[PDB]
RNA sequence: CGCGACCUCAGAUCAGACGUGGCGACCCGCUGAAUUUAAGCAUAUUAGUCAGCGGAGGAGAAGAAACUAACCAGGAUUCCCUCAGUAACGGCGAGUGAACAGGGAAGAGCCCAGCGCCGAAUCCCCGCCCCGCGGCGGGGCGCGGGACAUGUGGCGUACGGAA
């Protein structure tokens, strides 16, 4: 909105470090049952009704 | 190159800063080699930096609050750091003592009547 | 709706009873428990008897029974007196000693 | 000989004394986890801070969120003695904070990145 | 002694002097706050033989509650339901004014411990007790074996319970055959006792 | 007209997130909470929802010192004391 | 035209301490309905129940008779069985509903005020010496302060007590 404070602006940065793919060096591991990341969050999708 | 414990516990505290502050030296140059890539040798010592850095600064508060319970062993009132911290209610417990003071009637009926041993049937 | 000849019943199911079952399947388990505790206390107490202090002879109330001779709280205090030994004395020894027990007879 | 000039009674001023403690209440003060090598993460090595830093006369530092634009113009002083004409700050939007540090003319911005390490 | 003289004198409290006195006292009690610490018992006989020791730790508070039954917190009239419940006037509080006080006072003061609380005067609008609060945490109630009891965990906020002398008397306890409430633990324990099915293991 | 035109003309927000329980609750209004009430000093739970208590009863978060009270518990509360060194 | 004592009430970032809140399965003090049943329903019932509020503990509460009984009398409290679905309550309708005694588990007793006798003989805080000082304790040295006669401590509490 252009008009963010501190704590939104910080949240907001969070879920932009949130929002990104699992690295292919991790389907190397032994216990491995991860795929994909099915949190996947888009900007039209899951709109963060804060 | 390993920094241990051991010869960190008996050092003087400005040569344990200025190890320190050598440690930060090598702890800043090691980031900016991470960015500008460097190499897997340069990425792979940092972590070593890091952790000898907590253990120069583990020795350096282990000393210093020996030296303040060592300073405040014997008065009356400590530092609430100082001051045993078990928990709530044990902490507000009583004395040791409190718990063992009687009065005067129940220690004469403690003294003039004690609970004897016996035994029946001969 | 009763028939044909039963009892005219009257269950006490009409509250929530279910929330309030005291299941007993704790009781054997128990047994041990108060076992081991009986035994703690027997090995405590090493050269005196297991069950405790004396109890006196103490007849029935209540005309219904008014025959049997049962175990009581205590001994009285005129009995003390006339056995020739002191309240707080007979405590120490291993003599019930209640205040309460008048004595009529 | 002393006679109520107004008509309102005010509290009288009283004599109150300072905190003069026994013992205090924490044994060491805390130490400064704000320092000059803590404070200053690392530069970019973006080809826009380059150009930055090529051009303009500044020097790009990523900082901890929580310092001032003092904090960062003495750390800058403070670790590689090199003089600051401003601190100007900005936070990216991945919490962490980004300082164009403008130099004093005196001192070039190139050879002092040669000299960080970044080119 | 003077203390037997004493209590006489506050039993005979239809007399000239006392009725002089308890308007006095009710008078000034009722030109006070609701809750204020009182530096010395004004009737002392009444506190030592509840508890009071004129030592250092021992405080009391007064305190006025207002006077009357209870009226049932509802709006205009609206007791939705079977017309049992719809009395809202006419209902009173099943535990004591007295307690109440005792009550405030503990609520005020949860850091001091409640001992046991007097009556010291009566207006038609307010009541005026007198309550006794113990430091838990002084050395003269700390070192004495006497009443060391109160410092224990588990006497806290006897005047929330119902531990105390004004707070038990309406929890309907006691011997005999008059109660049969309370024949366990409380009317709680008795009710859950006559209200749990025992069904064992071979029945 | 109060269907997709009232969707519309939907603006201005009443919750925002609180600052003691961290979910969108505090309304910008009446200034209180109403999952934890914020300006009250009492923590908002009640009985009539175990699910509302589960989400939050103490084995959810973090227990960064309840953890290491049971653990000086079981070793036994003990302080000052040092193993004995080689 | 003030000073010095007492009493009531203030101000302190005064020296030293306590409480706030959480969990809440068990416990205590309150508050507290309506579904349902009565083949309707209104007392009753659901029900001192759900919901609501506060309070702790490892258990809580109760507890050593202003008791039960009417007998050749028993003797704190708590819990199990039985009394007993009984006495009793109830548009005496639906339904509700204990207790004594008895058999067990456990068993533990006591302290105050008052009445009085002892020169306040009592208690709290600060300075110094000795002990370990990581649930700040013991002895002594202080016309060092304070609380306290509007009553602290010892004897002593209904089983009697004191000289
Ligand atoms: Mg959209
Ligand atoms: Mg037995
Ligand atoms: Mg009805
Ligand atoms: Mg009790
Ligand atoms: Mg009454
Ligand atoms: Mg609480
Ligand atoms: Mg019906
Ligand atoms: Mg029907
Ligand atoms: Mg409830
Ligand atoms: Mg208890
Ligand atoms: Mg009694
Ligand atoms: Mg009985
Ligand atoms: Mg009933
Ligand atoms: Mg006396
Ligand atoms: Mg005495
Ligand atoms: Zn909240």
């Amino acid at each position: 909105s252009s008009h963010k404070t501190f704590r939104i602006k910080r949240f907001l940065a969070k879920k932009q470090k949130q929002n990104r793919p699992i690295p292919q060096w991790i389907r190397m591991k032994t216990g491995n049952k991860i795929r994909y990341n099915s949190k996947r969050r888009h900007w039209r999708r899951t709109k963060l009704g804060l | 190159a390993k920094i241990k414990a051991r010869d960190l516990r008996g050092k003087k505290k400005e040569e344990l800063l200025k190890q320190l502050d050598d440690l930060k030296v090598e702890l800043s140059q090691l980031r900016v080699a991470k960015v500008t890539g460097g190499a897997a040798s340069k990425l792979s010592k940092i972590r070593v930096v890091r952790k000898s850095i907590a253990r120069v600064l583990t020795v350096i508060n282990q000393t210093q609050k020996e030296n303040l319970r060592k300073f405040y062993k014997g008065k009356k009132y400590k530092p609430l750091d100082l001051r045993p911290k078990k928990t709530r209610a044990m902490r507000r417990r009583l004395n040791k003592h409190e718990e063992s003071l009687k009065t005067k009637k129940q220690q004469r009926k403690e003294r003039l009547y004690p609970l004897r041993k016996y035994a029946v049937k001969a | 709706a009763p028939s044909r000849n039963g009892m005219i019943l009257k269950p006490h199911f009409h509250k929530d009873w279910q929330r309030r079952v005291a299941t007993w399947f704790n009781q054997p388990a128990r047994k041990i428990r108060r076992r081991k505790a009986r035994q703690a206390r027997a090995r405590r107490i090493a050269p005196r008897p297991a069950s405790g202090p004396l109890r006196p002879i103490v007849r029935c109330p209540t005309v219904r029974y008014h025959t049997k001779v049962r175990a009581g709280r205590g001994f009285s205090l005129e009995e003390l007196r006339v056995a020739g030994i002191h309240k707080k004395v007979a405590r120490t020894i291993g003599i019930s000693v209640d205040p309460r027990r008048r004595n009529k007879s | 000989k002393k006679i109520r000039t107004s008509p309102t009674f005010r509290r009288p001023k009283t004599l109150r004394l300072r905190r003069q403690p026994k013992y205090p209440r924490k044994s060491a003060p805390r130490r400064n986890k704000l320092d000059h090598y803590a404070i200053i993460k690392f530069p970019l090595t973006t080809e826009s801070a380059m150009k930055k830093i090529e051009d303009n006369n500044t020097l790009v530092f990523i900082v901890d969120v929580k310092a001032n634009k003092h904090q960062i113009k003495q750390a800058v002083k403070k670790l590689y003695d090199i003089d600051v004409a401003k601190v100007n700050t900005l936070i990216r939007p991945d919490g962490e904070k980004k300082a164009y540090v403008r130099l004093a003319p005196d001192y070039d911005a190139l050879d002092v990145a040669n000299k960080i390490g970044i080119i | 002694g003077a203390y037997k003289y004493i209590q006489e004198l506050w039993r005979k409290k239809q007399s000239d002097v006392m009725r002089f006195l308890l308007r006095v006292r009710c008078w000034q009690y009722r030109q006070l706050s609701a809750l204020h610490r009182a530096p010395r018992p004004t009737r002392p006989d009444k506190a030592r033989r509840l508890g009071y020791k004129a030592k250092q730790g021992y405080v009391i508070y007064r305190i006025r509650v207002r006077r009357g039954g209870r009226k049932r917190p509802v709006p205009k009239g609206a007791t939705y339901g079977k017309p049992v419940h719809h009395g809202v006037n006419q209902l009173k509080f099943a535990r004591s004014l007295q307690s109440v006080a005792e009550e405030r006072a503990g609520r005020h003061c949860g850091a001091l411990r409640v001992l046991n609380s007097y009556w010291v005067g009566e207006d038609s609008t307010y009541k005026f007790f007198e309550v006794i609060l113990i430091d838990p945490f002084h050395k003269a109630i700390r070192r004495n074996p006497d009443t060391q009891w109160i410092t224990k965990p588990v006497h806290k906020h006897r005047e929330m319970r119902g531990l105390t002398s004004a707070g038990r008397k309406s929890r309907g306890l006691g011997k005999g055959h008059k109660f049969h409430h309370t024949i366990g633990g409380s009317r709680r324990a008795a009710w859950r006792r006559r209200n749990t099915l025992q069904l064992h293991r071979y029945r | 007209t109060k269907g997709t035109s009232s969707f519309g003309k939907r603006r201005n927000k009443t919750h925002t997130l609180c600052r003691r329980c961290g979910s969108k609750a505090y309304h910008l209004q009446k200034s209180t909470c109403g999952k934890c009430g914020y300006p009250a000093k009492r923590k908002r739970k009640y009985n009539w929802s175990a699910k509302a208590k589960r989400r939050n009863t103490t084995g959810t978060g973090r227990m960064r010192h309840l953890k290491i009270v049971y653990r000086r518990f079981r070793h036994g509360f003990r302080e000052g004391t040092t193993p004995k060194p080689k």
